[PDB]
């Protein structure tokens, strides 16, 4: 039975019919001679009860054998007749250790769909996507990184008890990269200032606002949570002025009276609906619009909305490159979203960002970031329901950022 | 399917030449045989021209031209080894004994004449004074094993990894992990393969006219792992 799959016989296996698990002086059963191409002579062993996790002298199950080989039919069979898709030979190598060195990629994406463990460690700690990259296989570490990303959102999303939405953008081309929830609604919180900023530079541009028009107001608007505008009640402030305070320090009533200025939500609402979002929507001002009440699609976007409309205020020809600038160099600024995607930002690298917080958990982020000091992606993270605390929600943010940046 | 096929139909001459310093201990071995790659079959015999190895035996098979391996027919297409010949290949490799030093070596495997020569500079460094290599420990036999080979396009070469299992006369197994690349030595095209392996068994004997250090070696190699 050793010789009739070698130089295979799958009509004696059949008649042959014997140890299925006979061993050769290198522990190799026939499934493991099989695994070499001969795709109707493994079935009839599986059939047959042949052991589909016998190990060879070296670790090797038929799967580390098949992946190693390049057999993408024979590798979904074994998993199909339930080889451990997790199974470690003597140097700690899964079937995905495996298809990484080797850059079998259609394997590589077999074995995630079919559980493989996407951060399994060799006897040399290493991972999967660490021996993509030694190989020079950088498709397959780019899949595995967005695989163990979505670990985290998954698992961020089961220790909060709560739904967890996720994009990942290319900022030039705007190619998604990665997603979870993304065409779900979820409340943006603060992070509505990104776009109530560029609805005012906008203006600017057109010669319908000056940042440098100044404006009073009283006590009377002052809202909680207004740290700026409540040190300026006497001498007022320039719409410059505002709109710093709304993006770096979150000051709820510089955003409301920015909204003002353009007509309110609704104003806010027609800007994003004429440059072509038509799920972002404003209806309250702050701070009622943080409620996150179930099913209210008041104040929400969709991380797809979201990031899709900001790569074209921070990219795209909405704005004047001086006002795009301007809008990035605010979002740097951020002064409040250090517990988020910045505490864990290795050195060197760019981020500008807002971030949000309100009611029942909500809790989100919106950013672009990247290496070497320039940005290169947007990502967005929204969470609400939770009944976690605020340190808990930060942590898993800056945990799913860390996976982020990991897989880079 | 390669021109350099053509020079192992037959029974081709071997010579091999060693010079090897491990853990300072210098030393040197000359061999001398044929191969047959119609059975994959060698037939060697090595003598130390320097005393006694100062290492044993075993150790040294994997150093001492898979260019004699049999290729079914349906592979030929995948013989790298002997695809490069006449001109050769340089057959680098790193063994790390388990618990123990590690050789580093190179050869150049190539037709001198009508002689396929193996000319190998071995250096062995990090070696434990009573571990099972310079104390000796290793029974005199050989396993059979599975040799993993992989095309390398950049190199227009091929890397090869496997693990040799030396018995030890207590009934443990001394493990050398195996980290090989050849490269071609001439300009001509050569058979860069698909993923395949080789099976290989040895057996280890003694010429009983020889009262040097000496080792007899009688070993069979075959490729297989691609279908048609």
């Amino acid at each position: 039975l050793l010789e009739a799959a070698r130089a295979g016989q799958d009509d004696e296996c059949r008649i042959l019919m014997a140890d299925v698990n006979a061993l050769d002086e290198v522990g190799w059963t026939p499934l493991h001679l099989a695994a070499w191409g001969h795709l109707e002579i493994v079935e009839c062993l599986l059939k047959n009860g042949a052991d589909v996790n016998a190990a060879d002298i070296d670790g090797y199950t038929p799967l580390h054998l098949a992946a190693f080989s390049g057999h993408l039919e024979i590798v979904e069979v074994l998993l199909k007749y339930g080889a451990d898709v997790n199974a470690d030979d003597q140097a700690g190598f899964t079937p995905l250790h495996l298809a990484a060195i080797f850059g079998h990629l259609e394997i590589v994406e077999v074995l995630l769909k079919n559980g493989a463990d996407v951060n399994a460690q060799d006897k040399f700690g290493k991972t999967p996507r660490d021996l993509a990259i030694d190989n020079g296989n950088e498709d397959i570490a780019e899949v595995l990184g967005k695989a163990a990303t979505l670990v985290k959102v998954k698992d961020a999303a089961d220790q909060l008890g709560a739904r967890v939405g996720y994009i990942e953008l290319d900022l030039n081309s705007g190619k998604i990269l990665e997603s979870f929830r993304s065409e779900e609604r979820f409340p943006m919180m603060s992070t509505f200032k990104v776009l109530l900023a560029g609805a005012i530079l906008s203006r600017i541009d057109a010669g319908q606002e000056q940042l440098g028009r100044r404006i009073h107001y009283s006590q009377n608007d002052l809202v909680e949570y207004s740290p700026v505008t409540e040190k300026h009640l006497t001498d007022g402030m320039t719409v410059r002025e505002l709109a710093s305070a709304a993006i770096t320090m979150s000051d709820n009533t510089a955003a409301n009276l920015l909204l003002t200025t353009i007509g309110g939500p609704k104003g806010l609402t027609a800007f994003l609906h004429n440059m072509g979002d038509h799920v972002t929507r404003l209806d309250r001002w702050e701070p009622e619009l943080n409620e996150a009440i179930p099913n209210d699609e008041r104040d929400t976007t969709t991380p797809v909305a979201m990031a899709t409309t900001l790569r074209k205020l921070l990219t795209g020809e909405l704005l004047t490159p001086a006002s795009r600038q301007q809008l990035m160099d605010w979002m740097e600024a951020d002064k409040v979203a250090g517990p988020l995607l910045r505490s864990v930002l290795p050195a060197g690298w760019f981020i500008a960002d807002k971030s949000g917080a309100g009611e029942r958990g909500s809790r989100g982020i919106v950013a672009a970031l990247g290496p070497d000091g320039k940005p290169s992606r947007i990502v967005v993270i929204y969470t609400t329901g939770s009944q976690a605390t605020m340190d808990e929600l930060n942590r898993q943010i800056a945990e799913i950022g860390a996976s982020l940046i990991k897989g880079w | 399917s390669s021109k350099g096929e053509e020079l192992f139909t037959g029974v081709v001459p071997i010579l091999v030449e060693l010079d090897g310093d491990v853990n300072g201990h210098k030393f040197s071995v000359s061999g001398e045989g044929e191969g047959d790659a119609t059975y994959g079959k060698l037939t060697l015999k090595f003598i130390c021209t320097t005393g006694k190895l100062p290492v044993p035996w075993p150790t040294l098979v994997t150093t001492f031209v898979q260019c004699f391996s049999r290729y079914p027919d349906h592979m030929k297409r995948h013989d790298f080894f002997k695809s490069a010949m006449p001109e050769g290949y340089v057959q680098e490799r790193t063994i790390f004994f388990k618990d123990d030093g590690n050789y580093k070596t190179r050869a150049e495997v190539k037709f001198e004449g009508d002689t396929l020569v193996n000319r190998i500079e071995l250096k062995g460094i990090d070696f434990k004074e009573d571990g099972n290599i310079l104390g000796h420990k290793l029974e005199y036999n050989y396993n059979s094993h599975n040799v993993y080979i992989m095309a390398d396009k950049q190199k227009n070469g091929i890397k090869v990894n496997f693990k040799i299992r030396h018995n030890i006369e207590d009934g443990s197994v001394q493990l050398a992990d195996h980290y090989q690349q050849n490269t071609p030595i001439g300009d001509g095209p050569v058979l860069l393969p698909d993923n395949h392996y080789l099976s290989t068994q040895s057996a280890l004997s003694k010429d009983p006219n020889e009262k040097r250090d000496h080792m007899v070696l009688l070993e069979f190699v075959t490729a297989a792992g691609i279908t048609h």
